[PDB]
């Protein structure tokens, strides 16, 4: 909640080293890491009010990560795990922002009107079930 | 849009508004509830293992039968050709 | 008990889906069986007339 | 996450010694090494703004490797292992970028 304290609020292209515990309709406790490729869109840099709207949030990383976390977990909770382990990267990136683009694939941009924060990409690398016996049983599935 | 709700919760007493409500930890309190629904996942994973292996067996029997049918095809061709020359063999016999 | 009854419901739905896939794949397999037998006996024609 | 610290940001043709753990639809935990032949395209070298856009990232190698990592793992998670061990080099290199050619 409060670990790093610095005056230099980074706004350039960067990321968030985030990991989340989630549950889907079939209840296998799963922990996933998120990347949250983010940057700040300030269309009028010289504007004092719009520049001051940047610090309206006290924890931009916290708000963004928890919001995308809720968007992940609520949508996964409506999918079964085998469909999830089949089609995760798609559903997790479509449910967190946007709508149909081509039913169809989602966008690749997540704007926050409170401050100007935007998340461009959400990368995932570690889909790992939490319970040991789940992984033991699905080891049988592969074997 | 029955339909989806709004994304704003105004409090007229003071002017407070709640825009979003995020949730990350749906956790049952009782231990035995989680123990029992651990069984639900441990069975519902195995049923889909049965589904995928049943699909694999279906594919295997499909390949078996199609290769077997093509093999009776070439069997019929070979028998017909062998008895094509069994003609000359048997007329001059 | 009411959690376990819905576990039974979802596994019953899964079994229904499994028997549906079984029967449809089996029916398509009799389809290709009929095709293969008809074709094999199409050449069993020439085999048997010249036999 | 933060191992090498140097002012000389290399932009010439080079690579990334990367290894990734991935999972596909049939769950056999697999570890693969990646090379990531990379270089920087700056079409207007004299442009100060475009040259300064180069350092907009603090970890270019980290962002590139993790992005290609997600593109690998999400696509493999939609393929069975025997098809994967059959046709890996194709699907892994097609899913990470681009479209049909």
């Amino acid at each position: 909640p409060h670990a790093r304290r610095a005056l230099c609020l980074l706004l350039g292209p960067d990321f968030f080293t985030d990991v989340i515990t989630i549950e889907t309709a079939d209840h296998a406790r799963l922990q996933l890491q998120l990347a949250y490729n983010w940057h700040f869109e300030l269309k009028n840099r010289n504007d004092p009010a719009e520049a001051a709207k940047l610090f309206s949030v006290p924890d931009f990383v916290g708000d963004a990560c928890k919001a995308i976390a809720s968007r992940v977990r609520g949508a996964v909770a409506s999918v079964t795990f085998d469909d999830f382990h089949k089609n995760s990267a798609r559903i997790i990136r479509m449910a967190v922002f946007g709508f149909e683009m081509s039913l169809p694939k989602a966008r690749d941009q997540a704007v926050f009107p409170q401050n100007g924060l935007v998340v461009s990409s959400v990368d995932v690398q570690s889909v790992e079930p939490v319970d040991q016996r789940t992984r033991d049983a699905l080891q049988r599935s592969v074997q | 849009s029955l339909p989806k709700a709004r994304d704003q919760a105004v409090f007229p007493q003071n002017g407070l508004v709640v825009s979003s409500v995020d949730v990350q930890s749906v956790e049952p309190v009782d231990q035995r509830t989680r123990d029992a629904l651990q069984r639900s996942v441990q069975l519902a994973i195995e049923i889909t293992t049965n589904s995928q292996e049943a699909a694999a067996k279906h594919e295997a029997q499909r390949l078996e039968q199609e290769a077997r049918g093509r093999l009776e095809r070439q069997k019929i061709l070979d028998q017909s050709e062998a008895e094509k020359a069994r003609k000359e063999l048997l007329e001059l016999e």
